Protein backbone atom coordinates (compact mmCIF):
# COMPACT_ATOMS: atom_id res chain seq x y z
CA UNK A 1 0.00 0.00 0.00
CA UNK A 2 2.56 2.68 -1.22
CA UNK A 3 1.28 5.91 -1.41
CA UNK A 4 1.70 7.98 -4.59
CA UNK A 5 1.22 11.52 -3.86
CA UNK A 6 1.23 13.52 -6.85
CA UNK A 7 0.85 10.24 -8.93
CA UNK A 8 4.15 9.39 -7.97
CA UNK A 9 5.49 7.10 -5.85
CA UNK A 10 6.36 8.09 -2.16
CA UNK A 11 9.54 5.91 -2.49
CA UNK A 12 10.58 7.56 -5.53
CA UNK A 13 9.65 11.33 -4.11
CA UNK A 14 12.57 10.42 -1.61
CA UNK A 15 14.74 9.69 -4.11
CA UNK A 16 14.08 12.83 -6.63
CA UNK A 17 12.90 15.88 -4.57
CA UNK A 18 16.39 15.59 -3.03
CA UNK A 19 18.27 15.42 -6.31
CA UNK A 20 16.10 18.44 -7.64
CA UNK A 21 16.87 19.98 -4.56
CA UNK A 22 20.77 19.24 -4.75
CA UNK A 23 20.83 19.97 -8.77
CA UNK A 24 19.12 23.76 -7.27
CA UNK A 25 21.70 24.17 -4.95
CA UNK A 26 24.44 23.17 -7.13
CA UNK A 27 23.42 25.51 -9.72
CA UNK A 28 22.72 28.44 -6.81
CA UNK A 29 26.32 28.34 -6.04
CA UNK A 30 27.38 28.47 -9.45
CA UNK A 31 25.19 31.00 -10.36
CA UNK A 32 26.99 33.25 -7.47
CA UNK A 33 30.79 31.91 -8.37
CA UNK A 34 30.62 32.63 -12.36
CA UNK A 35 29.71 35.55 -11.87
CA UNK A 36 31.96 36.44 -9.16
CA UNK A 37 34.76 35.14 -10.85
CA UNK A 38 34.00 37.55 -14.19
CA UNK A 39 34.04 40.38 -11.17
CA UNK A 40 37.29 39.13 -9.81
CA UNK A 41 39.54 39.21 -12.79
CA UNK A 42 38.08 41.38 -15.21
CA UNK A 43 37.20 44.73 -12.68
CA UNK A 44 40.29 43.95 -10.74
CA UNK A 45 42.85 46.96 -10.92
CA UNK A 46 45.56 46.28 -13.95
CA UNK A 47 43.28 43.61 -15.36
CA UNK A 48 40.74 43.79 -18.29
CA UNK A 49 38.72 41.12 -19.78
CA UNK A 50 41.61 40.18 -21.78
CA UNK A 51 42.88 38.11 -19.44
CA UNK A 52 40.18 35.86 -20.25
CA UNK A 53 41.76 34.77 -23.32
CA UNK A 54 45.23 34.02 -21.37
CA UNK A 55 43.17 32.55 -18.01
CA UNK A 56 40.99 29.85 -20.01
CA UNK A 57 44.35 28.51 -22.09
CA UNK A 58 47.45 28.74 -19.64
CA UNK A 59 45.83 28.64 -16.32
CA UNK A 60 42.18 27.30 -16.78
CA UNK A 61 42.29 24.65 -19.43
CA UNK A 62 45.51 22.86 -17.38
CA UNK A 63 43.93 23.17 -14.27
CA UNK A 64 40.90 20.59 -15.44
CA UNK A 65 43.12 18.47 -17.17
CA UNK A 66 44.94 17.96 -13.80
CA UNK A 67 41.91 17.08 -12.12
CA UNK A 68 40.67 14.67 -14.71
CA UNK A 69 44.04 12.97 -13.59
CA UNK A 70 43.39 13.59 -9.76
CA UNK A 71 39.61 12.94 -10.16
CA UNK A 72 40.56 9.85 -11.90
CA UNK A 73 43.38 8.64 -9.85
CA UNK A 74 40.82 9.14 -6.85
CA UNK A 75 38.32 7.16 -8.32
CA UNK A 76 40.01 4.13 -7.71
CA UNK A 77 41.14 4.53 -3.67
CA UNK A 78 38.11 6.15 -2.32
CA UNK A 79 34.40 4.73 -2.17
CA UNK A 80 31.67 6.80 -4.03
CA UNK A 81 30.51 8.52 -0.78
CA UNK A 82 33.99 9.88 0.02
CA UNK A 83 34.65 10.41 -3.39
CA UNK A 84 31.93 13.17 -3.44
CA UNK A 85 32.94 15.28 -0.08
CA UNK A 86 36.53 15.15 -0.90
CA UNK A 87 36.16 16.82 -4.18
CA UNK A 88 33.20 18.84 -3.13
CA UNK A 89 34.78 19.81 0.89
CA UNK A 90 37.62 21.50 -0.25
CA UNK A 91 35.60 23.59 -3.01
CA UNK A 92 33.13 24.92 0.43
CA UNK A 93 36.36 25.56 2.42
CA UNK A 94 38.52 27.23 -0.39
CA UNK A 95 35.23 29.28 -1.32
CA UNK A 96 34.61 30.35 2.51
CA UNK A 97 37.83 30.63 3.24
CA UNK A 98 38.36 33.16 0.30
CA UNK A 99 35.25 35.42 1.24
CA UNK A 100 36.97 35.86 5.20
CA UNK A 101 40.50 35.10 4.93
CA UNK A 102 42.08 35.03 0.82
CA UNK A 103 40.23 38.44 -0.41
CA UNK A 104 41.48 41.01 2.45
CA UNK A 105 44.90 39.78 2.09
CA UNK A 106 45.20 40.22 -1.79
CA UNK A 107 46.62 43.39 -1.26
CA UNK A 108 49.47 41.85 0.55
CA UNK A 109 49.78 38.68 -1.68
CA UNK A 110 49.33 40.54 -5.50
CA UNK A 111 52.86 42.03 -6.93
CA UNK A 112 51.17 44.81 -8.48
CA UNK A 113 54.63 46.51 -8.47
CA UNK A 114 56.67 43.95 -10.52
CA UNK A 115 53.73 43.72 -12.76
CA UNK A 116 54.14 46.88 -13.57
CA UNK A 117 57.28 46.99 -14.16
CA UNK A 118 56.65 44.45 -16.30
CA UNK A 119 53.81 45.79 -18.14
CA UNK A 120 56.30 49.08 -19.35
CA UNK A 121 58.83 46.65 -19.63
CA UNK A 122 56.88 44.94 -22.67
CA UNK A 123 53.75 47.63 -23.37
CA UNK A 124 50.36 47.93 -23.62
CA UNK A 125 49.62 44.48 -25.56
CA UNK A 126 50.72 42.29 -23.05
CA UNK A 127 48.72 43.42 -20.22
CA UNK A 128 46.25 40.37 -19.82
CA UNK A 129 49.03 37.84 -19.75
CA UNK A 130 51.04 39.77 -17.34
CA UNK A 131 47.44 40.29 -15.59
CA UNK A 132 47.18 36.45 -14.61
CA UNK A 133 50.38 37.60 -12.62
CA UNK A 134 48.91 40.55 -11.26
CA UNK A 135 45.99 38.69 -9.39
CA UNK A 136 46.92 35.38 -9.98
CA UNK A 137 44.96 34.70 -6.38
CA UNK A 138 42.02 36.15 -8.36
CA UNK A 139 42.62 33.81 -11.06
CA UNK A 140 42.84 31.39 -8.55
CA UNK A 141 39.50 31.69 -7.32
CA UNK A 142 38.36 31.72 -11.64
CA UNK A 143 39.63 28.16 -12.10
CA UNK A 144 37.66 27.25 -8.94
CA UNK A 145 34.66 28.78 -9.78
CA UNK A 146 35.08 27.29 -13.48
CA UNK A 147 35.77 23.77 -12.08
CA UNK A 148 33.00 23.59 -10.09
CA UNK A 149 30.36 24.22 -12.60
CA UNK A 150 32.40 21.54 -14.68
CA UNK A 151 32.75 18.93 -11.75
CA UNK A 152 30.54 19.53 -9.34
CA UNK A 153 27.58 20.22 -12.02
CA UNK A 154 28.46 17.83 -14.50
CA UNK A 155 30.58 15.07 -13.07
CA UNK A 156 29.76 14.95 -9.23
CA UNK A 157 26.00 15.57 -9.81
CA UNK A 158 25.17 13.82 -12.87
CA UNK A 159 27.84 10.78 -11.80
CA UNK A 160 25.32 10.57 -8.58
CA UNK A 161 22.08 11.03 -10.26
CA UNK A 162 22.52 8.78 -12.94
CA UNK A 163 23.72 6.06 -9.80
CA UNK A 164 21.07 6.04 -7.87
CA UNK A 165 18.33 6.55 -10.87
CA UNK A 166 16.66 3.78 -13.00
CA UNK A 167 16.44 4.91 -16.79
CA UNK A 168 13.22 5.54 -16.56
CA UNK A 169 13.36 7.69 -13.80
CA UNK A 170 16.15 9.62 -15.74
CA UNK A 171 14.24 10.28 -18.63
CA UNK A 172 11.07 11.41 -16.27
CA UNK A 173 12.91 13.65 -13.86
CA UNK A 174 16.12 15.00 -15.59
CA UNK A 175 13.94 17.62 -17.80
CA UNK A 176 12.32 18.73 -14.03
CA UNK A 177 16.36 19.28 -12.79
CA UNK A 178 17.36 21.56 -15.09
CA UNK A 179 13.51 23.26 -15.02
CA UNK A 180 14.03 23.91 -11.01
CA UNK A 181 17.95 24.64 -11.28
CA UNK A 182 17.16 27.66 -13.54
CA UNK A 183 14.79 28.97 -10.32
CA UNK A 184 18.66 28.35 -8.84
CA UNK A 185 19.68 30.92 -11.24
CA UNK A 186 16.74 33.71 -10.96
CA UNK A 187 16.89 33.48 -7.49
CA UNK A 188 20.89 32.98 -6.99
CA UNK A 189 20.99 36.10 -9.75
CA UNK A 190 18.95 38.33 -7.14
CA UNK A 191 21.08 36.95 -4.63
CA UNK A 192 24.27 38.23 -6.55
CA UNK A 193 22.49 41.26 -6.77
CA UNK A 194 20.91 42.28 -3.53
CA UNK A 195 24.35 41.26 -1.81
CA UNK A 196 26.24 43.35 -4.67
CA UNK A 197 23.83 46.34 -4.25
CA UNK A 198 26.71 48.59 -1.89
CA UNK A 199 25.52 49.12 1.50
CA UNK A 200 27.03 52.90 1.13
CA UNK A 201 26.78 52.59 5.06
CA UNK A 202 30.66 53.17 5.88
CA UNK A 203 31.08 54.91 2.50
CA UNK A 204 34.93 55.78 3.12
CA UNK A 205 37.03 52.99 4.81
CA UNK A 206 35.49 49.66 4.59
CA UNK A 207 35.64 48.03 0.80
CA UNK A 208 31.84 48.01 -0.15
CA UNK A 209 32.59 44.92 -2.86
CA UNK A 210 34.63 43.06 0.52
CA UNK A 211 31.20 42.67 2.65
CA UNK A 212 29.66 42.00 -0.76
CA UNK A 213 31.67 39.42 -1.26
CA UNK A 214 32.23 37.88 1.98
CA UNK A 215 28.33 37.22 2.10
CA UNK A 216 28.12 35.78 -1.02
CA UNK A 217 30.82 33.00 -0.77
CA UNK A 218 28.98 32.58 2.96
CA UNK A 219 25.73 31.66 0.71
CA UNK A 220 28.32 29.39 -1.20
CA UNK A 221 29.41 27.27 2.30
CA UNK A 222 25.92 27.38 3.58
CA UNK A 223 24.08 26.48 0.15
CA UNK A 224 27.20 23.98 -0.04
CA UNK A 225 26.67 22.13 2.62
CA UNK A 226 23.45 21.38 1.75
CA UNK A 227 24.81 19.91 -0.72
CA UNK A 228 26.96 17.38 1.41
CA UNK A 229 23.35 17.07 3.71
CA UNK A 230 21.58 16.58 0.63
CA UNK A 231 23.82 13.98 0.10
CA UNK A 232 24.65 12.39 3.23
CA UNK A 233 20.37 12.06 3.20
CA UNK A 234 19.73 9.89 0.43
CA UNK A 235 22.77 7.97 0.98
CA UNK A 236 21.57 6.92 4.43
CA UNK A 237 17.42 6.63 3.92
CA UNK A 238 17.16 6.16 0.33
CA UNK A 239 17.68 2.68 -0.93
CA UNK A 240 20.49 2.87 -3.21
CA UNK A 241 19.93 0.50 -6.28
CA UNK A 242 23.28 -1.26 -7.20
CA UNK A 243 21.90 -2.60 -10.61
CA UNK A 244 23.68 -4.85 -12.07
CA UNK A 245 26.68 -4.11 -14.25
CA UNK A 246 26.85 -5.96 -17.98
CA UNK A 247 30.63 -5.70 -18.29
CA UNK A 248 33.26 -7.25 -16.28
CA UNK A 249 35.63 -5.76 -13.67
CA UNK A 250 38.43 -6.04 -16.02
CA UNK A 251 38.33 -2.72 -17.65
CA UNK A 252 40.90 -1.45 -14.80
CA UNK A 253 44.68 -0.52 -14.80
CA UNK A 254 44.33 2.46 -17.68
CA UNK A 255 45.16 5.79 -17.23
CA UNK A 256 47.23 6.85 -20.56
CA UNK A 257 45.19 4.97 -23.15
CA UNK A 258 41.52 5.42 -21.59
CA UNK A 259 42.25 8.40 -23.73
CA UNK A 260 43.12 6.72 -26.59
CA UNK A 261 39.91 4.29 -26.27
CA UNK A 262 37.57 7.47 -26.04
CA UNK A 263 39.85 8.72 -29.26
CA UNK A 264 39.08 5.83 -30.90
CA UNK A 265 35.04 5.29 -31.49
CA UNK A 266 34.12 7.87 -34.16
CA UNK A 267 30.89 8.76 -31.89
CA UNK A 268 32.53 10.58 -29.14
CA UNK A 269 35.02 12.00 -31.80
CA UNK A 270 31.54 13.92 -32.72
CA UNK A 271 30.14 14.30 -29.63
CA UNK A 272 33.37 15.90 -28.64
CA UNK A 273 33.60 18.15 -31.74
CA UNK A 274 30.03 19.26 -30.86
CA UNK A 275 31.45 20.00 -27.41
CA UNK A 276 34.13 22.13 -28.77
CA UNK A 277 32.78 23.94 -31.09
CA UNK A 278 30.44 25.29 -28.68
CA UNK A 279 33.03 26.94 -26.01
CA UNK A 280 35.04 28.44 -28.97
CA UNK A 281 32.38 30.23 -30.83
CA UNK A 282 31.02 31.11 -26.96
CA UNK A 283 34.35 32.19 -25.86
CA UNK A 284 35.25 33.86 -29.44
CA UNK A 285 31.60 36.13 -29.02
CA UNK A 286 31.51 36.32 -24.62
CA UNK A 287 35.43 37.55 -24.45
CA UNK A 288 34.50 40.40 -26.14
CA UNK A 289 31.00 41.15 -24.38
CA UNK A 290 33.08 41.29 -21.31
CA UNK A 291 35.36 43.74 -22.69
CA UNK A 292 32.29 45.48 -23.43
CA UNK A 293 31.25 44.73 -19.92
CA UNK A 294 34.24 46.10 -17.99
CA UNK A 295 34.04 48.96 -20.69
CA UNK A 296 30.39 49.88 -19.08
CA UNK A 297 30.27 49.04 -15.79
CA UNK A 298 34.30 49.56 -14.36
CA UNK A 299 33.58 48.83 -10.58
CA UNK A 300 33.21 45.47 -9.09
CA UNK A 301 29.72 45.91 -7.98
CA UNK A 302 28.12 47.53 -10.61
CA UNK A 303 29.40 44.79 -12.97
CA UNK A 304 28.25 41.92 -9.95
CA UNK A 305 24.76 43.77 -9.83
CA UNK A 306 24.65 43.37 -13.86
CA UNK A 307 26.35 40.15 -13.66
CA UNK A 308 23.01 39.08 -10.81
CA UNK A 309 20.40 40.81 -13.41
CA UNK A 310 22.03 38.84 -16.81
CA UNK A 311 22.18 35.49 -14.06
CA UNK A 312 17.77 36.09 -13.32
CA UNK A 313 17.59 36.84 -16.99
CA UNK A 314 19.09 33.86 -17.84
CA UNK A 315 17.32 31.72 -15.54
CA UNK A 316 14.01 32.80 -16.55
CA UNK A 317 14.93 32.31 -20.35
CA UNK A 318 16.77 28.95 -19.93
CA UNK A 319 13.57 27.79 -18.34
CA UNK A 320 10.98 29.09 -20.99
CA UNK A 321 13.06 27.62 -23.58
CA UNK A 322 13.76 23.89 -21.61
CA UNK A 323 9.79 23.61 -21.72
CA UNK A 324 10.00 24.64 -25.29
CA UNK A 325 12.35 21.71 -25.92
CA UNK A 326 10.01 18.97 -24.81
CA UNK A 327 7.89 19.80 -28.24
CA UNK A 328 10.81 21.10 -30.57
CA UNK A 329 12.15 17.70 -29.76
CA UNK A 330 9.21 15.64 -30.44
CA UNK A 331 8.13 17.33 -33.25
CA UNK A 332 11.32 17.56 -35.79
CA UNK A 333 14.12 15.58 -34.73
CA UNK A 334 17.72 15.12 -32.50
CA UNK A 335 19.47 16.62 -36.25
CA UNK A 336 17.51 19.43 -35.71
CA UNK A 337 17.55 20.35 -32.25
CA UNK A 338 21.10 19.98 -32.84
CA UNK A 339 21.31 22.36 -35.60
CA UNK A 340 19.47 25.27 -33.76
CA UNK A 341 22.28 25.79 -31.19
CA UNK A 342 24.77 26.86 -33.86
CA UNK A 343 22.58 28.75 -35.58
CA UNK A 344 21.43 30.71 -33.18
CA UNK A 345 24.68 31.13 -31.82
CA UNK A 346 26.19 32.01 -35.16
CA UNK A 347 23.59 34.85 -36.10
CA UNK A 348 23.38 36.26 -32.43
CA UNK A 349 27.24 36.60 -32.86
CA UNK A 350 26.97 37.58 -36.31
CA UNK A 351 24.48 40.13 -34.97
CA UNK A 352 26.64 41.25 -32.52
CA UNK A 353 29.68 41.92 -34.37
CA UNK A 354 27.68 43.72 -37.01
CA UNK A 355 27.03 46.24 -34.42
CA UNK A 356 30.55 46.61 -32.78
CA UNK A 357 31.58 46.66 -36.35
CA UNK A 358 28.82 48.48 -38.72
CA UNK A 359 26.54 49.68 -36.01
CA UNK A 360 28.27 53.38 -35.24
CA UNK A 361 26.91 54.75 -38.60
CA UNK A 362 23.73 53.00 -37.54
CA UNK A 363 24.20 54.98 -33.81
CA UNK A 364 20.48 56.65 -34.56
CA UNK A 365 18.83 53.54 -33.72
CA UNK A 366 21.15 53.12 -30.52
CA UNK A 367 20.40 57.06 -29.44
CA UNK A 368 16.21 56.11 -30.40
CA UNK A 369 16.28 53.25 -27.86
CA UNK A 370 17.95 56.06 -25.12
CA UNK A 371 21.43 54.14 -25.21
CA UNK A 372 25.01 54.56 -25.88
CA UNK A 373 26.57 52.56 -28.56
CA UNK A 374 28.85 50.58 -25.71
CA UNK A 375 25.45 50.02 -23.32
CA UNK A 376 23.69 48.73 -26.88
CA UNK A 377 26.96 46.67 -27.20
CA UNK A 378 26.42 45.33 -23.43
CA UNK A 379 22.67 44.56 -23.88
CA UNK A 380 23.14 42.81 -27.43
CA UNK A 381 26.02 40.44 -26.26
CA UNK A 382 23.55 39.80 -23.45
CA UNK A 383 21.13 38.61 -25.67
CA UNK A 384 23.49 36.69 -27.29
CA UNK A 385 24.56 35.00 -24.16
CA UNK A 386 21.09 34.32 -22.80
CA UNK A 387 19.91 33.03 -26.67
CA UNK A 388 22.82 31.15 -27.10
CA UNK A 389 23.50 29.38 -23.22
CA UNK A 390 19.55 28.74 -23.04
CA UNK A 391 19.79 27.13 -26.08
CA UNK A 392 22.79 25.14 -24.75
CA UNK A 393 21.19 24.02 -22.10
CA UNK A 394 17.98 23.40 -23.55
CA UNK A 395 18.81 21.48 -26.97
CA UNK A 396 22.44 20.44 -26.94
CA UNK A 397 22.71 19.25 -23.45
CA UNK A 398 19.81 17.25 -24.06
CA UNK A 399 20.76 16.29 -27.15
CA UNK A 400 24.34 15.23 -25.49
CA UNK A 401 23.04 13.51 -23.00
CA UNK A 402 20.57 11.53 -25.83
CA UNK A 403 23.50 10.64 -27.67
CA UNK A 404 25.47 8.24 -24.46
CA UNK A 405 22.59 6.10 -24.30
CA UNK A 406 23.69 3.51 -26.77
CA UNK A 407 27.08 2.66 -25.11
CA UNK A 408 28.95 0.62 -22.64
CA UNK A 409 27.83 2.02 -19.32
CA UNK A 410 31.89 2.06 -18.62
CA UNK A 411 32.47 4.22 -21.81
CA UNK A 412 30.25 6.59 -21.00
CA UNK A 413 30.98 7.03 -17.16
CA UNK A 414 34.55 8.12 -17.49
CA UNK A 415 33.91 9.41 -20.95
CA UNK A 416 31.24 12.18 -20.20
CA UNK A 417 33.47 12.75 -17.42
CA UNK A 418 35.99 13.47 -19.65
CA UNK A 419 34.23 14.87 -22.34
CA UNK A 420 32.86 17.42 -19.83
CA UNK A 421 36.29 18.61 -18.05
CA UNK A 422 38.32 18.34 -20.46
CA UNK A 423 36.25 19.44 -23.53
CA UNK A 424 34.36 22.72 -22.05
CA UNK A 425 37.54 24.16 -21.09
CA UNK A 426 39.03 23.17 -24.44
CA UNK A 427 36.56 24.53 -26.02
CA UNK A 428 36.90 27.40 -24.60
CA UNK A 429 40.48 27.18 -24.84
CA UNK A 430 40.53 27.16 -28.03
CA UNK A 431 38.32 30.08 -28.67
CA UNK A 432 40.70 31.71 -26.26
CA UNK A 433 43.79 31.03 -27.96
CA UNK A 434 42.72 32.45 -30.78
CA UNK A 435 41.79 35.70 -29.24
CA UNK A 436 44.92 35.76 -27.85
CA UNK A 437 47.02 35.23 -30.80
CA UNK A 438 44.69 37.85 -32.42
CA UNK A 439 45.51 40.22 -29.37
CA UNK A 440 49.03 39.69 -29.13
CA UNK A 441 49.07 39.81 -33.19
CA UNK A 442 46.80 42.81 -33.29
CA UNK A 443 47.14 44.73 -29.90
CA UNK A 444 44.11 45.11 -28.89
CA UNK A 445 40.74 42.48 -29.24
CA UNK A 446 39.35 45.32 -30.26
CA UNK A 447 41.28 45.28 -33.39
CA UNK A 448 40.73 41.79 -34.01
CA UNK A 449 36.90 41.79 -33.84
CA UNK A 450 36.58 41.74 -37.87
CA UNK A 451 38.48 38.19 -37.56
CA UNK A 452 36.50 37.23 -34.83
CA UNK A 453 33.44 36.59 -36.78
CA UNK A 454 35.14 34.98 -39.96
CA UNK A 455 36.15 32.42 -37.72
CA UNK A 456 32.90 32.35 -35.79
CA UNK A 457 31.45 31.33 -39.16
CA UNK A 458 34.36 28.03 -39.79
CA UNK A 459 33.32 27.16 -36.29
CA UNK A 460 30.14 27.14 -37.21
CA UNK A 461 30.15 25.74 -40.47
CA UNK A 462 31.88 22.38 -38.77
CA UNK A 463 29.73 22.94 -35.80
CA UNK A 464 26.73 21.88 -38.17
CA UNK A 465 29.19 19.99 -40.01
CA UNK A 466 29.93 17.84 -37.66
CA UNK A 467 26.85 17.72 -36.30
CA UNK A 468 24.96 16.38 -39.29
CA UNK A 469 27.72 13.84 -39.56
CA UNK A 470 26.61 12.76 -36.03
CA UNK A 471 23.12 12.78 -37.20
CA UNK A 472 23.98 10.55 -40.04
CA UNK A 473 25.31 8.00 -37.14
CA UNK A 474 22.74 8.71 -34.60
CA UNK A 475 19.94 7.69 -37.54
CA UNK A 476 22.02 4.40 -38.25
CA UNK A 477 21.69 3.11 -34.85
CA UNK A 478 17.99 3.33 -34.87
CA UNK A 479 15.89 1.49 -37.87
CA UNK B 1 47.04 61.96 -39.07
CA UNK B 2 47.68 61.30 -35.74
CA UNK B 3 47.93 64.71 -33.30
CA UNK B 4 47.75 65.67 -29.76
CA UNK B 5 47.42 69.61 -28.60
CA UNK B 6 47.75 70.41 -25.29
CA UNK B 7 46.30 72.77 -22.89
CA UNK B 8 45.59 74.07 -20.02
CA UNK B 9 49.25 74.64 -19.06
CA UNK B 10 49.68 78.42 -16.74
CA UNK B 11 50.94 79.93 -13.60
CA UNK B 12 50.25 78.97 -10.14
CA UNK B 13 50.82 79.33 -6.45
CA UNK B 14 52.77 75.94 -4.65
CA UNK B 15 50.08 74.03 -3.44
CA UNK B 16 47.85 75.15 -6.44
CA UNK B 17 45.77 73.22 -9.23
CA UNK B 18 45.80 72.44 -12.63
CA UNK B 19 44.08 70.47 -15.21
CA UNK B 20 46.13 69.62 -18.58
CA UNK B 21 43.86 68.67 -21.59
CA UNK B 22 44.96 66.62 -24.21
CA UNK B 23 42.58 66.75 -27.49
CA UNK B 24 43.80 63.82 -29.84
CA UNK B 25 42.63 63.24 -33.56
CA UNK B 26 42.88 60.35 -35.60
CA UNK B 27 42.42 57.58 -32.74
CA UNK B 28 39.75 56.96 -30.30
CA UNK B 29 41.56 57.77 -26.41
CA UNK B 30 39.94 54.47 -25.44
CA UNK B 31 41.69 52.11 -27.68
CA UNK B 32 45.10 53.97 -26.94
CA UNK B 33 47.95 54.32 -24.61
CA UNK B 34 48.44 57.48 -23.19
CA UNK B 35 50.78 59.19 -20.79
CA UNK B 36 52.21 62.55 -19.87
CA UNK B 37 56.10 63.46 -19.66
CA UNK B 38 57.53 66.40 -18.18
CA UNK B 39 60.70 68.05 -19.56
CA UNK B 40 62.22 70.76 -17.47
CA UNK B 41 65.21 73.00 -18.83
CA UNK B 42 68.62 71.55 -17.51
CA UNK B 43 67.04 67.84 -16.76
CA UNK B 44 65.78 65.26 -19.14
CA UNK B 45 62.42 64.32 -20.01
CA UNK B 46 60.62 62.83 -17.37
CA UNK B 47 57.96 60.37 -17.75
CA UNK B 48 54.45 61.58 -15.17
CA UNK B 49 51.94 59.54 -16.19
CA UNK B 50 50.39 56.64 -18.20
CA UNK B 51 46.73 55.90 -18.66
CA UNK B 52 45.58 52.60 -20.02
CA UNK B 53 42.98 51.51 -22.73
CA UNK B 54 41.54 49.31 -19.92
CA UNK B 55 41.80 52.42 -18.23
CA UNK B 56 44.13 51.05 -15.49
CA UNK B 57 46.54 54.51 -14.40
CA UNK B 58 50.19 54.38 -13.76
CA UNK B 59 52.09 57.09 -11.88
CA UNK B 60 55.89 58.42 -10.87
CA UNK B 61 56.85 58.18 -7.44
CA UNK B 62 56.70 62.53 -7.25
CA UNK B 63 53.95 63.00 -8.77
CA UNK B 64 51.69 59.64 -7.46
CA UNK B 65 48.88 60.94 -5.24
CA UNK B 66 49.06 64.57 -6.16
CA UNK B 67 48.59 63.92 -9.97
CA UNK B 68 45.59 61.79 -11.64
CA UNK B 69 45.68 61.02 -14.94
CA UNK B 70 41.66 60.21 -17.19
CA UNK B 71 39.95 60.67 -20.09
CA UNK B 72 36.63 61.74 -22.04
CA UNK B 73 35.56 59.27 -24.86
CA UNK B 74 33.30 61.54 -26.16
CA UNK B 75 35.38 64.51 -26.36
CA UNK B 76 38.32 61.94 -27.36
CA UNK B 77 40.35 63.83 -24.82
CA UNK B 78 43.56 62.74 -21.90
CA UNK B 79 43.19 65.23 -18.52
CA UNK B 80 46.15 64.76 -16.14
CA UNK B 81 44.89 66.89 -12.69
CA UNK B 82 47.78 67.99 -11.02
CA UNK B 83 46.63 68.82 -7.14
CA UNK B 84 49.18 70.14 -4.14
CA UNK B 85 51.42 71.69 -7.15
CA UNK B 86 55.39 72.30 -5.79
CA UNK B 87 57.49 74.55 -7.31
CA UNK B 88 59.45 71.05 -8.60
CA UNK B 89 56.41 70.60 -11.36
CA UNK B 90 57.82 73.43 -13.12
CA UNK B 91 57.99 71.95 -16.67
CA UNK B 92 56.93 71.65 -20.03
CA UNK B 93 54.30 68.66 -20.60
CA UNK B 94 54.36 66.42 -23.20
CA UNK B 95 51.05 64.48 -23.73
CA UNK B 96 52.18 61.05 -25.85
CA UNK B 97 50.24 58.44 -27.84
CA UNK B 98 52.24 55.15 -28.01
CA UNK B 99 52.31 51.80 -29.11
CA UNK B 100 55.61 49.08 -28.47
CA UNK B 101 55.94 45.37 -28.35
CA UNK B 102 59.32 44.70 -26.36
CA UNK B 103 61.88 47.11 -27.67
CA UNK B 104 60.34 48.03 -31.38
CA UNK B 105 58.00 51.27 -31.23
CA UNK B 106 55.44 50.77 -33.41
CA UNK B 107 53.99 54.52 -33.23
CA UNK B 108 55.27 57.38 -30.92
CA UNK B 109 53.14 60.65 -31.87
CA UNK B 110 54.14 63.58 -29.57
CA UNK B 111 52.33 66.90 -28.58
CA UNK B 112 53.94 70.23 -28.64
CA UNK B 113 53.75 70.62 -24.84
CA UNK B 114 52.42 73.05 -22.67
CA UNK B 115 54.69 75.31 -20.53
CA UNK B 116 53.26 74.64 -16.12
CA UNK B 117 55.22 76.35 -14.06
CA UNK B 118 54.67 76.95 -10.35
CA UNK B 119 55.26 80.23 -8.42
CA UNK B 120 56.87 80.45 -4.61
N1 LIG C 1 21.54 27.52 -15.84
C1 LIG C 1 21.93 26.30 -16.21
N2 LIG C 1 21.05 25.38 -16.53
C2 LIG C 1 21.42 24.17 -16.90
N3 LIG C 1 22.68 23.80 -16.97
C3 LIG C 1 23.65 24.64 -16.67
C4 LIG C 1 23.32 25.96 -16.26
N4 LIG C 1 24.46 26.58 -16.04
C5 LIG C 1 25.45 25.72 -16.28
N5 LIG C 1 24.95 24.57 -16.64
C6 LIG C 1 25.74 23.42 -17.02
O1 LIG C 1 26.94 23.33 -16.30
C7 LIG C 1 27.89 22.70 -17.12
C8 LIG C 1 29.16 23.46 -16.94
O2 LIG C 1 28.81 24.79 -17.19
P1 LIG C 1 29.76 25.70 -18.03
O3 LIG C 1 31.00 24.96 -18.13
O4 LIG C 1 29.74 27.01 -17.41
O5 LIG C 1 29.17 25.86 -19.47
P2 LIG C 1 28.54 27.18 -20.08
O6 LIG C 1 29.44 28.27 -19.72
O7 LIG C 1 28.54 26.94 -21.53
O8 LIG C 1 27.18 27.35 -19.54
C9 LIG C 1 27.44 22.88 -18.53
O9 LIG C 1 27.06 21.66 -19.11
C10 LIG C 1 26.22 23.69 -18.42
O10 LIG C 1 25.33 23.21 -19.40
Amino acid sequence: ASPKIFGVEVATLKKIIPLGLMFFCILFNYTILRDTKDVLVVTAKGSSAEIIPFLKTWVNLPMAIGFMLLYTKLSNVLSKKALFYTVIVPFIIYFGAFGFVMYPLSNYIHPEALADKLLTTLGPRFMGPIAILRIWSFCLFYVMAELWGSVVVSVLFWGFANQITTVDEAKKFYPLFGLGANVALIFSGRTVKYFSNLRKNLGPGVDGWAVSLKAMMSIVVGMGLAICLLYWWVNRYVPLPTRSKNKKEKPKMGTMESLKFLVSSPYIRDLATLVVAYGISINLVEVTWKSKLKAQFPSPNEYSAFMGDFSTCTGVATFTMMLLSQYVFNKYGWGVAAKITPTVLLLTGVAFFSLILFGGPFAPLVAKLGMTPLLAAVYVGALQNIFSKSAKYSLFDPCKEMAYIPLDEDTKVKGKAAIDVVCNPLGKSGGALIQQFMILSFGSLANSTPYLGMILLVIVTAWLAAAKSLEGQFNSLRS
Amino acid sequence: EVQLVESGGGLVQAGGSLRLSCAASGFPVDEAYMTWYRQAPGKEREWVAAIYSSGYTRYADSVKGRFTISRDNSKNTVYLQMNSLKPEDTAVYYCNVKDYVYNTYLYDYWGQGTQVTVSS
